[PDB]
């Protein structure tokens, strides 16, 4: 029962740049239990930062999780070409969980 | 290793019960882990169907959810049974199973492991 | 619950020479028309005993404890009451008590933190009553309860015609608490003078306590001021002598002579 | 009823004397072992201090009460000693504890920081945070609650009906004796040469009527040379006396 919009919807940035996306919650203003995930189509999910401050295992430094309110930012330093996935942000509110709408990015 | 293995893609027809499951190979749900489950269709963003917990047996489900699906966590198997019922055109997903690296000792605040998930479809 | 009374009105302890009294039966056994000669403790004959009176007075200090005290009270009120003593009393130490209030005897050993001039006297102007019953702040681990039957016990509390005469003995021995106790009543002597004569004292009761007591309190009984009647009670430091007993032929004690007094004894 | 395991109640035996026939001859007791004494020579030592412990366990757990084990019960809501003094009984009991509509009045420990020390009466209900991010206020992801409610129901078999078990561990002669057997007290001969053991006083003669009198105040009467020549009966105040065969 969360409506979190994740912002921008599309990308088309040449591999190398640096990018940010953001995800915005309606409910409480939540820092430290929301994740960060990205999936394939046909494969899936992995998380890819949790807890706002740490990593999961394999995940590259290019990944940045900032933000001090309800928005949730994450800076990729570098598009590497199988980095052209879908963003998912999830909570960890114990309420009904929901996942994001998708930030999809193209090259 | 820390490997999980789920079911394969499955055709049914309306009115029959589906149990739906995904095995650890290796990891055991223990006393302290916890296990979610999460759907995708063709297309579609991520829907969350509930989370439990193997250890205390607390169960959360989906606001929609409260009526048809039935999550077991059996920690003597190690496993994860769904029972589900009244599946309409609109349960033909992908259901994905994630769960914590969570053996005992400690854990953090995201859901590390992922199943490749099944693809079930009732026409 | 206690209050600070304090107004403690200091005179002088008097001295008494306790001439004969002070033997009791030294073991459980009997003997018949002999004369047995032991080495035990007891107390000097004429030693000088120590002499409270208390009223308008009020005293009832700590008394140091050196292996055995003879309590002497000649009293008709009964205002003494019971012993309670630890080392502190500051909620850290091992304590004792000792409570006949009115049909009960209650003997504890536990935790115990008290007050700095405890007293169950003080209600209401001369009506004696338990009051500040409640003398020990909190127990932290109690380790001894015991219930027993109260010793003879006169009611109300009168002036003057102390008819009963009360003398305890009470000695700590491997651990075991031991107690000798007799009660005299009628004795018609008015004005003091601890009076001649002869009487053993039969052992009561024994208590495995097994603490080392370093000092030892009396108790005594609007929580401020009273107006209490005349009461007056000696006390002795016991020692060890060799004493010569004789029995009589059905096996009570008549007579006694030390060996270290006069060189005829 | 019985305290749960993770607040088992203890109960301090002192000053009294127990008699171990009733214990022994009960026909309910299951599990009736001892380790540092036998139970048959409990009816002839003295017990300086005697505490009792009871509460009631699943069917499964009750190996895990033996001195040395280890679990999710035998660590964290109660641990034994190493030089475990005394023993324990155990026994089944699903007419009482199990409910038929589900007894959950029973709790146990699930997760805690350590071990806890042998010999604690003391439980905390404070919430427990699984991750290491801190958490409080209401149970959330990675808090919840260290105890779990016991499922006792008449249709459970053995291994999950509840278990009521007493666990009885005392000193050994390291105190003034408190609680002792009973005595054994046998018929008295008069006239003959037996071998007499008045109150621990061992000897040999024979045992006449005599007239001394005997003030309660005195027990024990002797002679001139200090050898035993009467005795008072315990049984009877009548008093006996004594000449050499
Ligand atoms: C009564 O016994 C206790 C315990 O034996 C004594 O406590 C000792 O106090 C001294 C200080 O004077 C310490 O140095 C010792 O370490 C204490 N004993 C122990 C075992 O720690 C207590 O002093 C005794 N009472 C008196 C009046 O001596
Ligand atoms: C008396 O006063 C002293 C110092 O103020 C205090 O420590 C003590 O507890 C008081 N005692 C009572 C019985 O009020
Ligand atoms: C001891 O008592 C006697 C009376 O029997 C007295 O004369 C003497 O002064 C007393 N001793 C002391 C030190 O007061
Ligand atoms: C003495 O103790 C008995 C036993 O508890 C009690 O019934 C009685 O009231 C007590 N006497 C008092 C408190 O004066
Ligand atoms: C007796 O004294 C107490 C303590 O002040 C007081 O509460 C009580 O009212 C007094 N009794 C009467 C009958 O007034």
């Amino acid at each position: 029962e969360i409506v979190l919009t994740q912002s921008p919807g599309t990308l088309s940035l040449s591999p190398g740049d640096r990018a940010t996306l953001s995800c915005r919650a309606s409910q409480s203003v939540r820092i430290s239990y929301l994740a960060w995930y990205q999936q394939k189509p046909g494969q899936a999910p992995r998380l890819l930062i949790s807890g706002s401050s740490s990593r999961a295992t394999g995940i590259p430094d290019r990944f940045s999780a900032s933000g001090s309110g309800t928005d949730f930012t994450l800076t990729i330093s570098r598009l590497e070409p199988e980095d052209f996935a879908v963003y998912y942000c999830q909570q960890y509110a114990n309420s009904p969980w929901t996942f994001g709408q998708g930030t999809k990015v193209e090259v | 290793q820390m490997q999980l293995v789920q079911s394969g893609p499955e055709v049914k027809k309306p009115g029959t019960s589906v149990k739906v499951s995904c095995k650890a190979s290796g990891f055991t749900f223990t006393d302290v882990s916890s296990l979610q489950w999460v759907r995708q269709a063709r297309g579609q963003r991520l829907e969350w169907i509930g989370w439990t917990v193997v250890g205390t047996g607390n169960t959360n489900y989906a606001p929609r959810f409260q009526e048809r699906v039935t999550i077991t966590t059996d920690k003597s198997t190690s496993t994860a049974y769904m029972e589900l019922s009244s599946l309409r055109s609109e349960d033909t997903a992908v259901y994905y199973c994630a769960a914590p690296f969570c053996s005992e000792t400690s854990c953090s605040d995201g859901f590390d492991l992922w199943g490749q998930g099944t693809k079930v479809t009732v026409s | 619950q206690c209050v600070n009374l304090t107004t403690r009105t200091q005179l002088p302890p008097a001295y008494t020479n306790s001439f004969t009294r002070g033997v009791y039966y030294p073991d459980k056994v009997f003997r018949s028309s002999v004369l047995h000669s032991t080495q035990d403790l007891f107390l000097p004959f004429f030693s000088n005993v120590t002499w409270f009176h208390v009223i308008k007075r009020f005293d009832n200090p700590v008394l140091p404890f050196n292996d055995g005290v003879y309590f002497a009270s000649i009293e008709k009120s009964n205002i003494i009451r019971g012993w309670i003593f630890g080392t502190t009393l500051d909620s850290k130490t091992q304590s004792l008590l000792i409570v006949n209030n009115a049909t009960n005897v209650v003997i504890k050993v536990c935790e115990f933190q008290f007050c700095n001039d405890p007293f169950l006297d003080h209600k209401n102007n001369k009506s004696w009553m338990e009051s500040e019953f409640r003398v020990y702040s909190s127990a932290n681990n109690c380790t001894f309860e015991y219930v027993s039957q109260p010793f003879l016990m006169d009611l109300e509390g009168k002036q003057g015609n102390f008819k009963n005469l009360r003398e305890f003995v009470f000695k700590n021995i491997d651990g075991y608490f031991k107690i000798y106790s007799k009660h005299t009543p009628i004795l018609v002597r008015e004005p003091e003078d601890l009076p001649q004569g002869f009487s053993a004292l039969e052992p009561l009761v024994d208590l495995p306590i097994g603490i080392n007591i370093t000092r030892f309190q009396t108790l005594l009984a609007s929580s401020s001021g009273w107006t209490a009647g005349a009461a007056a009670y000696y006390v002795g430091y016991l020692q060890p002598r060799t004493f010569l007993l004789k029995y009589n032929e059905n096996g009570t004690i008549t007579d006694a002579v030390d060996c270290a007094l006069d060189p005829l004894s | 009823r019985f305290a749960s395991v993770y607040a088992w109640n203890r109960k301090r035996i002192s000053n009294c004397v127990a008699d171990y026939s009733v214990l022994y001859n009960l026909a309910p007791f299951f599990t009736f072992k001892c380790y540092g004494v036998s139970p048959t020579k409990l009816n002839d030592l003295c017990f300086t201090n005697v505490y009792a412990d009871s509460f009631v366990i699943r069917g499964d757990e009750v190996r895990q009460i033996a001195p040395g084990q280890t679990g999710n019960i035998a660590d964290y809501n109660y641990k034994l000693p190493d030089d475990f003094t005394g023993c324990v009984i155990a026994w089944n009991s699903n007419k009482l504890d199990s409910k038929v509509s589900g007894n959950y009045n029973y709790l146990y420990r699930l997760f805690r920081k350590s071990n806890l020390k042998p010999f604690e009466r003391d439980i905390s209900t404070e919430i427990y945070q699984a991750g290491n991010k801190p958490c409080n206020g209401v149970a959330g992801f990675n808090c919840y609650f260290p105890l779990r409610s016991y499922s006792f129901r008449p249709t459970y078999g053995v291994g999950h009906q509840p278990y009521r078990v007493v666990v009885l561990s005392f000193e050994l002669l390291h105190a003034p004796a408190t609680v002792c057997g009973p005595k054994k007290s046998t018929n008295l001969v008069k006239n003959k040469c037996v071998n007499f053991n008045f109150n621990g006083l061992k000897g040999t003669g024979v045992l006449t009527e005599s007239n001394k009198k005997f003030l309660p105040f005195q027990q024990f009467g002797r002679d001139i040379a200090d050898t035993t020549d009467a005795v008072r009966d315990p049984q009877t105040l009548e008093i006996l006396d004594i000449t050499p065969c």
